[PDB]
RNA sequence: CCGGCCGGGAACUCAAAGGAGACUGCCAGUGAUAAACUGGAGGAAGGUGGGGAUGACGUCAAGUCAUCAUGGCCCUUACGACCAGGGCUACACACGUGCUACAAUGGCGCAUACAAAGAGAAGCGACCUCGCGAGAGCAAGCGGACCUCAUAAAGUGCGUCGUAGUCCGGAUUGGAGUCUGCAACUCGACUCCAUGAAGUCGGAAUCGCUAGUAAUCGUGGAUCAGAAUGCCACGGUGAAUAC
RNA sequence: AAGAACCUUACCUGGUCUUGACAUCCACAGAACUUUCCAGAGAUGGAUUGGUGCCUUCGGGAACUGUGAGACAGGUGCUGC
């Protein structure tokens, strides 16, 4: 119940609680429990301590939870210090893949602020 | 076998054209399986009509492609030059095929 | 409308008991237009209902549809400065349709999980009035007992 | 639309026709994929130092009888407006008001 | 993005214009307009203007920006903010 | 309101196609506008003549185009000279084979685009346009269409604010599709701008 | 010997042939009760049948195309109808009086120019 | 070789032509013995059956000189023309019109039924092989009731989730990629992996709809190299209400 | 607006052209056409391999191109009062 060393919950399905792990979705987690030899449908609390460290070793494979996301925050900060486009609106928090910023965009700039 | 593909877009002249198709094909003894009507192709178009702006203002034009099939089994050598000669009315296109 | 309706729609009685009252049922409840979906849940309730109380699945639906049924509800009139309650006794029909609605209403508001389980378990209230829809005809009735004095109209 | 517009839609059809040819070539040895590296390279610098106007992608639609860019109809080759008046004078074989 | 079939995208004048001055050394910075020219790996050093409608805005290639479109270092648009 | 074309209405009812070549969609665009440039360079070359209509058909790869006339001896000149020139001229537009052929019209004075025509020509004259539409309804009315409208539209007489201004007499139901309105328009380019001139002519039912 | 109907309802076609036998309804070369799942579909499929009381006296050999499970529903309907008027004459009236006779001629209203469906306008709005 | 597959049949469904029918025709009552109305039979349809096209004189000196034509004025080493880059895609904000949601009448997984209408020749692209998928390779067939687009989805059967900001919900963003196109940075669509936001039914106010309509589910087309939640059509399921 | 990456595009920054991209008509020259090299962001300018014909009053016209003055051409410039 604790993999990658993070606190996945036991009374989930496998599928449904290995996604917990930051960097794990459901196509991923049924990989993980695909090679890992475990049923799909199998709560956490009602495995094998030899399938769970099994299970270990599978997430192990795939870049998560820190690893994962100081990956990402290099990713994001060479944009920022190049000063590409990306760099730029990056850096102002604004849509970064094309999308329209007359109106919405509400996700990057945040809820309203009046004038 | 005999193909003719009668296509028009004007569904009383296209009757004459395969009415004389027919006239011609048995006067020159050979026996025909028709006329067969096809399926008409309705292209249908939308355009709005005012120069400017006006968008629920709107004609809606319609092209009707009637089509006629003639089949001619045992197709006798007069048979064959006289369809080939008869030279159909203008507004008829004939596709002849074997 | 200004003119007049024709003869009312007809209605094709539900196949498993043959009650246009009940096939109304299922039309209310209907959403978005999947009746088999209204009649699946509807059917499921009735079976249930029926397997917790005793009565005949139209029987109890019949009881539990009476015990919300109205007798008189209030529409609204103009004279001036105010607006009048007026009390006006209901026909039938819309007796059974606004027993309807009402019984679909507190089902679709209550708290439960499946909508079989929800309509049945309020059916069940409304078998001894409890539910929110014998609520609201309490309310509907004591409305129009309040402004009965606007009745003689 | 302009003169100068219409000028430029008959250019670019004649120099699309003109180098069709080559164009064809050096896109069939770019998305040939057993063609060797070197042969892709340069087919892209030949494609590049083509003209752009050659593209057929350039071209633009327009109503032959005003010029007009938008409402096209390719069936007709003319704008909403022109399809409107040809059609009711009765310059459209066939074409009548539909209702169905 | 370009598909890896094609290879990458880079305009013949500039690859010309670079090949020379990588070859020839230093030199004045490449003014040039093929925004959409992809840096290669022997860019670096080179300080290139790249056009972005009005100005040439000059661009130090360093390593970090190779695989990507020149354009990109050269913004086209003005933008300080409403009622500062 | 505006109103819907009588022609075009009436096309596939009580009217006949003023084009009947079937092609499909690759030469239908070529061919509309091949027909175009026809009709437009026989306009302009037989303005004077009073060319009523101009059908257009093509049979193989052959272009015939009817000319309804008002005029035939004078489009056709000495014993063919000028039907032999412009036949030339359209076969070389169209790039096909022609063969053109003349059509009698009787009484230009029941044509819809006639009268238009005559009422512009005498606009450009600078006659009144009240007289001249006056005119016109007298002289359909008497060669017997059981109906007419005449609308002229625009700047009249010099005004600095167009008006419009109809005159009618008898039956013109344009509501009915199987009564045959034979209608048409011109336009007069004037010193003082465009005038409009639009013709409705019943002439009877099915 | 056969007697043949044919129903149609939105846009499906049932042709019907109906011959006395062991009450067998045979839809599309399958059982009524795997080529329906609605059971409303089923009583609509049988509501003739039961309502002149000939429902095992009958054999049903039936063809429907186009539409949907209503729609090929009511073709079945009207083609049983039909069938049993080739059939007999002197259950009509209590056909007719039941109201399955009559073909339902409603169709999907055709969608316009200037409204989102049929008759939905799109939203308006003073301002 | 259980596939109309082949021989065949012309019945049937369909395809397209031509006809018939519905007219207040008949009956009853009401009604100024009139128009007509209230019903009834018959009939597929009963009262202009449903829908569409059809927009009268004229009103707003309503809109368009940027489709076009056009009087007058104006520019003409230019206010015309050519070219590459950029912008029309900018964002403290405000409004309109929509799409997806807020879940269990649901989500996900597996199997499976039922459509109409349209398109297509530097076009639609089978089958087969490869790719997890966008798609790639070879490549038939078809200007077509033949071939392709193109397995409809909602629905039904079983399991699962068990009311939780959740297997709801999909924004946003990172990485890797496919296709079109000379070229995808500004500024494309799509795919895979990952991230998983706001949202728990929305104040005053306000809109559509009386039937196969609303609601809901998918499909096609025009424009188009690529680029629909828009627009225009098509069918599937399918109500309540009108005193 | 039935669909702005370039085009569209009418706008902006620069590089360029002015009887002009598109029309007639005047004269002269030259068949056109095709391919190739340089410079330039491209426009555009240098060249040039090949080509040098189609009818013929065989001498010239028909086309297609450049040049040379124009009469003009061009305007999505204003005015829908
Ligand atoms: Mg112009
Ligand atoms: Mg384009
Ligand atoms: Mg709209
Ligand atoms: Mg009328
Ligand atoms: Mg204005
Ligand atoms: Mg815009
Ligand atoms: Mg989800
Ligand atoms: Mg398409
Ligand atoms: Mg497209
Ligand atoms: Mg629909
Ligand atoms: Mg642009
Ligand atoms: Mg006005």
């Amino acid at each position: 119940a604790r993999i990658a060393g993070i606190n996945i919950p036991d009374h989930k399905h496998a599928v449904i609680a290995l996604t917990s792990i930051y960097g794990v979705g459901k196509t991923r987690s049924k990989a993980i429990l695909a090679a890992a030899g475990i049923a799909e449908d199998v709560k956490i609390s009602e495995l094998s301590e030899g399938q769970i460290d099994t299970l270990r070793d599978e997430v192990a494979k795939f870049v998560v939870e820190g690893d994962l996301r100081r990956e990402i925050s290099m990713s994001i900060k060479r944009l920022m210090d190049l000063g590409c486009y990306r760099g730029l609106r990056h850096r102002r928090g604004l849509p970064v893949r094309g999308q329209r910023t007359k109106t919405n965009a509400r996700t990057r700039k945040g809820p309203r602020k009046p004038i | 076998r005999i193909r003719i593909r009668l296509k028009a877009f004007d569904h009383r002249l296209i009757d004459q054209a395969t009415a004389e198709i027919v006239e011609t094909a048995k006067r020159t003894g050979a026996q025909v399986r028709g006329p067969i009507p096809l399926p008409t192709r309705k292209e249908r178009f939308t355009v709005l009509i005012s120069p400017h702006v006006n968008k629920d203002a709107r004609d809606q034009y319609e092209i009707r492609t009637h089509l006629r099939l003639v089949d001619i089994v045992e197709p006798t050598e007069k048979t064959v030059d006289a369809l080939m000669r008869l030279d159909l009315a203008a507004g008829v296109d004939v596709q002849i095929s074997l | 409308p200004r003119r007049r309706v024709i003869g009312q729609r007809k209605i094709l009685p539900d196949p498993k008991f043959g009650s246009e009252l009940l096939a109304k049922f299922v039309n209310i409840l209907m959403v978005d237009g999947k009746k088999s979906t209204a009649e699946s849940i509807v059917y499921s309730a009735l079976e249930t209902l029926a397997q917790r109380s005793g009565k005949s699945e139209l029987e109890a639906f019949e009881v539990a549809l009476e015990n919300v049924r109205p007798t008189v509800e209030v529409k609204s009139r103009r004279v001036g400065g105010s607006t009048y309650q007026v009390p006006v006794e209901v026909r039938p029909v819309r007796r059974n349709a606004l027993a309807m609605r009402w019984i679909v209403e507190a089902a679709r508001k209550r708290g439960d999980k499946s909508m079989a389980l929800r309509l049945a378990n309020e059916l069940s209230d409304a078998a001894e009035n409890k539910g929110t829809a014998v609520k609201k005809r309490e309310d509907v009735h004591r409305m129009a007992e309040a402004n009965k004095a606007f009745a003689h109209y | 639309a302009k003169q100068s517009m219409k000028a430029r839609e008959v250019k670019r059809v004649a120099l699309a026709d003109k180098y069709f040819a080559k164009r064809a070539e050096l896109k069939a040895i770019i998305s040939d994929v057993n063609a060797s590296d070197e042969d892709r390279w340069n087919a892209v610098l030949k494609l590049q130092t083509l003209p752009r106007d050659s593209s057929p992608s350039r071209q633009r639609n327009r109503c032959r009888q005003t010029g007009r860019p938008h409402g096209f109809l390719r069936k007709f080759g003319l704008s909403r407006i022109k399809v409107r008046e040809a059609a009711m004078r009765g310059e459209i074989p066939g074409l009548k008001k539909a209702s169905w | 993005p370009r598909s890896l079939k094609k290879g990458p995208f880079i305009d013949l004048h500039l690859l010309k214009k670079v090949e020379k001055a990588v070859e020839s050394g230093d030199k004045k910075p490449l003014r040039t307009w093929s925004r959409r020219s992809t840096i290669f790996p022997n860019m670096i050093g080179l300080t290139i203007a790249v056009h972005n409608g009005r100005q040439h805005v000059p661009v130090f290639v360093t390593d970090e920006m190779v695989g990507h479109k020149l354009g990109e270092f050269a913004p086209t648009r003005t933008y300080r903010g409403h009622a500062a | 309101g505006q109103k819907v074309h009588p022609n075009g209405i009436r096309l596939g009812i009580v009217k006949p196609w003023n084009s009947t070549w079937f092609a499909n969609t690759k030469e239908f665009a070529d061919n509309l506008d091949s027909d175009f440039k026809v009709r437009q360079y026989l306009t302009k070359e037989l303005a004077k003549a009073s060319v009523s209509r101009i059908v257009i058909e093509r049979p193989a790869k052959s272009i015939r185009v009817t000319i309804h006339t008002a005029r035939p001896g004078i489009v056709i000149g000495k014993k063919g000279e000028d039907v032999e020139k412009l036949r030339k001229v359209v076969a070389d537009i169209a790039g096909v084979p022609a063969q053109i052929n003349i059509a009698e019209v009787r009484k230009p004075e029941l044509d819809a685009k006639l009268v238009a025509d005559s009422i512009t020509s005498q606009l450009e004259r600078r006659v009144m346009f009240r007289r001249a539409m006056k005119r016109a309804v007298q002289n359909a009315m008497r060669l017997g269409a059981k109906g007419i409208k005449v609308e002229v539209s625009g700047r009249l007489g010099g005004a600095e604010i167009a008006r419009t201004e109809w005159y009618r007499e008898g039956r013109v139901p344009l509501h009915t599709l199987r009564a045959d309105i034979d209608y048409n328009t011109s336009e007069a380019h004037t010193t003082y701008g465009v005038i409009g001139v639009k013709v409705w002519i019943f002439k009877g039912e099915i | 010997n056969q007697y043949y109907g044919t129903g149609r309802r939105k846009s499906s076609a049932a042709r019907v042939f109906i011959k006395p036998g062991n009450g067998k309804i045979v839809i599309n070369q399958r059982s009524l009760e795997q080529y329906f799942g609605r059971e409303t579909a089923r009583m609509v499929v049988r509501q003739p049948l039961e309502l002149v009381d000939m429902v095992e006296k009958l054999d049903l050999y039936i063809t429907v195309k186009g539409g949907g499970i209503s729609g090929q529903a009511g073709a079945i309907r009207h083609g049983i109808t039909r069938a049993l008027m080739e059939y007999d004459e002197s259950l009509r009236s209590e056909l007719r009086k039941a109201g399955f006779v009559t073909r339902d001629a409603r169709q999907v209203e055709r969608k316009k120019v200037g409204l989102r469906k049929a008759r939905r306008r799109p939203q308006f709005s003073k301002r």
